[PDB]
């Protein structure tokens, strides 16, 4: 085996933060040197272990997610950080082992200004847990007085979208973000190279 | 820059199916949350429901609870309203528009049909 | 809250010199990293320099190493910069940055709060 | 559940440069969201005033609109023959979308 990060990164279409994805990769090898040293990715932030020892250190099964996030709120991907996309879109376990990689790619999705193909949910009951999504596109209950069940006032439609102008200020370019989470089970380790 | 075609006049017997076209061209698409509005000759307007091509979430009013259907297509960029009902509901076929913003106004703003 | 608006740039001749400044407010100056970054047409933002949290020790990019320097100002709530012997290829929009690490690991940590944007053209 | 909408008075007789005000009403505390429309026979009802307190681009300062709570007022200064058509109320507090019964102004 050779572990397909080319069929991860060189994909063309990415999801949105309300409908972020998963994919599990197993029985492959570790070749993170090209990811480190290609220098086409601006960000390589993570905690715990140091990248100089992940070409031998390995686990039993790894996971990956691929979707685009606002660049003015990149600190909101952390174990225990406040915010709103750190509230209703993607959570992380507190004792964190995996690693997050990001970069700026405002050339392919630098479309005509005001384009809002990618959305984000603003209002949801209470809190989040890691490792589950929200496909409930239903209109949420702000209605202490029950308005309709259909959208009205005293009640809101919480699914607002982004904006991608090729001359925006600094925080609205579409930075793609991936996370490669490490987790350990009873099974023997499988995913590493030399 | 934008218009929706006018379907020809027809006389339908009760129980017959009805096909209508509402072209959504021009500007940036997926901008307005498409709806539909009916009226009778000599009577006021009435509202039925809402369609968004991004999600397709159903909306239906009281006089058409589970009776009339809402379908659409992004690629052809056309709204579709089909019904199997009587002949006393025939009139001009106005297809509504208007952007349902989030945290802002949700009015049917402009850009409707000039006819059937 | 943490506003970053920068000023002090614009058109300039070859061999010129410009003094930029971004005035931030609402938070302290001493303990936070605040770098300078460049963005050319064609995107791909490229770091140039980064002041320490301490006085004046600073690492520069190899295109500007030995040419361009930074200046620290804790009390004035702004960061200064200096150019000498400009090149026509140094045309990019300039921003300031915000803190890094947080007693965590390295790997080109990317700050979030950057500036409004100031265009600089050498001509 | 469903709001009821009314428009008063039903028919208006007017001449050049008169004063007319639409008395619209409902049965709920409509905070801000209401719209008005103009209907000549042969078209879709074009916008006159959006949000009941704001002026739409493409409409001059000839028309005016305000109001909050339950009672709303509509103002046109220096009326013109192209303004002589059928009016409409349009609240947007909640659903269903209710509509006015129509108000026709015709020249003496």
């Amino acid at each position: 085996n050779l572990c397909p990060f080319g069929e991860v990164f060189n994909a063309t279409r990415f999801a949105s933060v309300y409908a972020w994805n998963r994919k599990r990769i197993s029985n492959c090898v570790a070749d993170y040197s090209v990811l480190y040293n290609s220098a086409s990715f601006s960000t390589f932030k993570c905690y715990g272990v140091s990248p100089t020892k992940l070409n031998d250190l390995c686990f039993t099964n790894v996971y990956a997610d691929s979707f685009v996030i606002r660049g003015d709120e990149v600190r909101q991907i952390a174990p225990g950080q406040t915010g709103k996309i750190a509230d209703y879109n993607y959570k992380l376990p507190d004792d964190f082992t995996g690693c997050v990689i990001a970069w700026n790619s405002n050339n392919l999705d630098s479309k005509v200004g005001g384009n809002y193909n990618y959305l984000y949910r603003l209002f949801r009951k209470s809190n989040l847990k890691p490792f589950e999504r929200d496909i409930s596109t239903e209109i949420y209950q702000a209605g202490s007085t029950p308005c309709n069940g259909v959208e009205g006032f005293n009640c809101y439609f919480p699914l607002q979208s982004y904006g991608f102008q090729p001359t925006n200020g600094v925080g609205y370019q579409p930075y793609r973000v991936v996370v490669l989470s490490f987790e350990l089970l009873h099974a023997p380790a499988t995913v590493c190279g030399p | 820059q934008m218009q929706l075609v006018q379907s020809g006049a027809e006389v339908k017997k009760p129980g017959a199916s009805v096909k209508v076209s509402c072209k959504a061209s021009g500007y940036t698409f997926t901008s307005y949350a498409i709806s539909w509005v009916r009226q009778a000759p000599g009577q006021g307007l009435e509202w039925m429901g809402r369609i968004i091509p991004i999600l397709g979430i159903a909306n239906y009013a009281q006089k058409f609870q589970g009776r009339v259907t809402i379908t659409a297509d992004e690629s052809t960029s056309t709204a579709y309203m089909e019904l199997s009902s009587r002949s006393e509901d025939t009139a001009v076929y106005y297809c509504a528009s208007g952007a349902f913003y989030y945290g802002s106004g949700s009015y049917p703003f402009d850009y409707w049909g000039q006819g059937t | 809250e943490e506003q970053l608006v920068e000023s002090g740039g614009g058109l300039v001749q070859p061999g010129g010199s410009l003094r930029l400044s971004c005035a931030a407010s609402g938070f302290r100056f001493g303990s936070y990293y605040m770098s300078w970054v460049r963005q050319a047409p064609g995107k791909a933002p490229e770091w140039v320099s980064d002041i320490n949290t301490r006085g004046e020790t600073t690492r520069y990019s190899d295109s500007v190493k030995g040419r361009f320097t930074i200046a620290r100002d804790n009390a004035n709530n702004t960061v200064f910069l200096f150019m000498n012997r400009l090149k026509p290829e140094d045309t990019a929009v300039y921003y300031c940055a915000v803190a890094a690490s947080g007693d965590t690991f390295e790997g080109r940590s990317d700050p979030d709060y950057w500036g409004q944007g100031t265009l600089v053209t050498v001509s | 559940g469903d709001i009821q909408l009314t428009q008063s008075p039903s028919s208006l007789s007017a001449s050049v440069g008169d004063r007319v005000t639409i008395t619209c009403r409902a049965s709920q505390d409509i905070s801000d969201y209401l719209n008005w429309y103009q209907q000549k026979p042969g078209k879709a009802p074009k916008l006159l005033i959006y949000a009941a307190s704001s002026l739409q681009s493409g409409v001059p300062s000839r028309f005016s609109g305000s109001g909050s709570g339950t009672d709303f007022t509509l103002t046109i200064s220096n009326l013109q023959p192209e303004d002589f058509a059928t009016y409409y109320c349009q609240q947007s507090y909640s659903a269903p979308r209710t509509f006015g019964q129509g108000t026709k102004v015709e020249i003496k």
